[PDB]
DNA sequence: TCATGATCATAGGCGGTAGCGTGCGCCAGACAGGG
DNA sequence: CCCTGTCTGGCGTCCTCTCACCCCTATGATCATGA
């Protein structure tokens, strides 16, 4: 929705399809370039919990 | 024509494109005349082992829709019966009945 | 932007009958796609109903059956809540296969 | 400098063809040389119209390719641009080539 | 005190580095260079790999940790539990030099790469850098019945106009 | 001509080297404590 | 395993009308002025 002050004030699903999405999107380039042993596994959980 | 003679000549096909690079290869080495004699005298032996089907010079070309052998045209793969068919039929684009 | 959460290639186009690059707009020219943009020309009800999916780079659990209380995840593995909940946040082990 | 070569068998339709690309060129830019016509390709076929044996019964068919080229002067951003998106109608093969 | 793998914050290690570095703590974190054309510039960076992920050697106990809460470096212990778990130092022990992976530059183009070409009113179509031979200008990578020409376009262009 | 300072424009999720929360209430059913 | 306490989930009227509110702060870059 606008509010008519050149801004959006964004519906709450959008925030939350954002979030999982940085999120996921940050899983897969630290799936990509390697992860530090006992450390693919903080991002995990973040996913989930997200 | 018959079914019989159309497969022959799609299996001659497929011969040809199978083959082409390795007998062009060896028709290269029959005709380079910097090159050694027995290595000429292999290149063609090696042709002679080859498939006869595998030369371009045996496939004639049929009508792409009845096979008949005679009466061909090749910018419409078809023969002269079924291309004037075409012609009053609409189906080739461009053409009509020319007169000057 | 393409493809982020309001999309045009994912679910269609903003205006109706309106491509986003713009090439189409006949009444005779209708059921073509865009090649541009490569968006539909159709109507904009077709992003009332269109989906979209993302492919989780891990799995994931539902929290559905998860934390309903009873946990269905709970009393299918034969499996107390607490013991899930310590192995699906990461900060324990659970063995599969556990061999001789 | 961007040649243009249209080619079709109807006429008119090339005809039609090569008007809109010139207004496509003119909006945009500036200095469209112009619609030359080339000489048209009269392929011309003879065949017997029999099934068996009339030889002296023939029809003589023949497809008229036509030519024209068009030719933009000075290539600009929006120009070149443009004609991406404008496809013309069909049966009309076009070929443009920057200098 | 010892080494630790800590979510931490970026860029400002040598601050809560110096609370650490201070000692001899250890640091550590993966690797990578960034050639990335940030604004017309092409910029080349040799920074860590990770986002947060950093490796820090401290004492848990008499120095507790909400007084130096202040500070970066500072997202939260790797846990996989309620407690702080001991990490183990791989790259430390048994792996110290990589990066062998490539320097792809995360999603950042090399030559030859596919991607749009052009924006304005030409770009609704995936045109190709056939090769960034220099940021600058050429006539695009477009195709439509004729020649396949290689760029349109002047240096902060032909990528993301 | 070069350097420094000031002003304007554009860009993200406790703020901090801790602690904030504190004035509903009932029912109910599962999870677990004690024995 | 048989209670018995704890815990955390559920739920708590309808319809209408009005009003405000809906980032500011920090950092970086560019331009102008002074030496």
């Amino acid at each position: 929705v606008p509010l008519d002050g050149g801004r959006f004030a964004t519906s709450d699903l959008n925030d939350l399809y954002r979030r999982v999405i940085n999120r996921n999107n940050r899983l897969k380039r630290l799936l990509d370039l390697a992860a530090p042993d006992i450390i693919v596994r903080n991002e995990k959980r973040m996913l989930q919990e997200a | 024509a018959k079914q019989s003679m159309k497969a022959r000549e799609v299996k001659r096909v497929a011969l040809a494109d199978k083959y082409f690079a390795k007998r062009a290869e060896l028709k290269a080495i029959i005709s380079d005349v910097n090159a050694s004699d027995e290595d000429r005298w292999n290149a063609v032996l090696k042709l002679q082992t080859l498939p006869r089907d595998s030369s371009p010079s045996r496939q004639r070309n049929r009508c792409r829709q009845t096979g008949r052998p005679h009466g061909f045209l090749r910018k419409f793969g078809l023969s002269r019966i079924k291309v004037r068919e075409a012609a009053m039929r609409g189906e080739i684009p461009g053409l009509k009945k020319a007169s000057w | 932007e393409r493809d982020g959460l309001f999309c045009a290639r994912i679910f269609g186009p903003v205006k109706d009958y309106e491509c986003l690059c713009g090439k189409y707009k006949r009444l005779k020219h209708r059921g073509v796609i865009c090649e541009k943009c490569g968006v539909e020309v159709t109507q904009t009800k077709v992003r009332r109903e269109r989906m979209g999916h993302i492919e989780l780079a891990s799995p994931t659990a539902h929290i559905w059956f998860l934390k309903s209380l009873p946990s269905r995840i709970g009393l299918l593995l034969d499996m107390p809540l607490r013991d899930i909940e310590r192995v699906l946040y990461f900060e324990s082990y659970v063995v599969i296969e556990g061999g001789m | 400098r961007i040649r243009i070569r249209l080619k079709a068998f109807d006429h008119r339709l090339i005809d039609q063809a090569t008007a809109e690309i010139v207004e496509t060129a003119k909006r945009t830019g500036a200095q469209v040389r112009g619609p030359i016509p080339l000489p048209t390709r009269k392929e011309r076929f003879t065949v017997l119209i029999s099934p068996h044996v009339n030889k002296d019964a023939r029809d003589q068919y023949e497809i008229r390719t036509h030519l024209r080229l068009v030719d933009i002067v000075e290539p600009t951003e929006k120009t070149v641009d443009a004609l991406m998106r404008l496809d013309l109608a069909a049966g009309v093969d076009v070929q443009i080539s920057l200098g | 005190q010892s080494w630790y793998l800590l979510y931490c914050k970026r860029g400002q290690l040598q601050r809560a580095q110096e609370h650490l570095e201070r000692q001899a703590v250890n640091c550590l974190a993966p690797m990578i260079t960034l050639e990335k054309i940030v604004r017309g510039k092409r910029t080349a960076v040799s920074e860590p790999l990770f986002p947060n992920y950093l490796f820090v050697e401290f004492d848990p106990e008499v120095i507790h940790t909400t007084t130096i809460n202040a500070t970066r470096g500072v997202s939260h212990f790797v846990r996989f539990g309620a407690s702080p778990a001991i990490v183990p130092s791989a790259v430390i022990h048994q792996l110290s030099v990589y990066k062998p992976k490539d320097i792809v530059d995360p999603a950042t183009p090399y030559p030859g790469d596919k991607v749009i070409i052009t924006e304005g009113a030409f770009e609704g179509f995936q045109a190709i850098f056939t090769e960034p031979d220099g940021e600058a200008r050429s006539m695009l990578l477009l195709n439509l019945i004729n020649k396949e020409i290689k760029h349109s376009v002047k240096n902060t262009e032909f990528r993301k106009l």
